[PDB]
């Protein structure tokens, strides 16, 4: 299929009006991020060598 | 078939016609030794930096 690129919605715009929240929630959001790799050391002689 | 190790013993299921065993690093792992038959595991001799 052709994808979706999402909810084909169009904002409700005018002058003169103003949309406020009345409610809200707090979220919590999981975030990931990498630091490190496997510190790694070849012995290029013994491994070139054997 | 020369070379370096620490000669342990084995549990290595050898099939009748099979005379060596390999791990991927095309290094020799497992002999079936030439005067008996048993089974020797080539367990890797220690090596690290200084
Ligand atoms: C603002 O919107 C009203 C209708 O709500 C319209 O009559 C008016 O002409 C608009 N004025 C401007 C400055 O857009
Ligand atoms: C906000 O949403 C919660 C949902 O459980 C509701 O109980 C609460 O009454 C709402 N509060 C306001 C100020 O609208």
């Amino acid at each position: 299929y052709t994808m979706s690129l999402g909810v084909e919605n169009s904002v409700a715009y005018s002058n003169n009006s103003i949309a406020i929240p009345t409610n809200f929630t707090i979220s919590v959001t999981t975030e990931i991020l990498p630091v490190s790799m496997t510190k790694t050391s070849v012995d290029c002689t013994m491994y070139i060598c054997g | 078939l020369t070379g370096t190790g620490v000669l342990t013993e084995s549990n290595k299921k050898f099939l009748p016609f099979q005379q060596f065993g390999r791990d991927i690093a095309d290094t020799t792992d497992a002999v079936r030794d030439p005067q008996t038959l048993e089974i020797l595991d080539i367990t890797p001799c220690s090596f690290g930096g200084v």
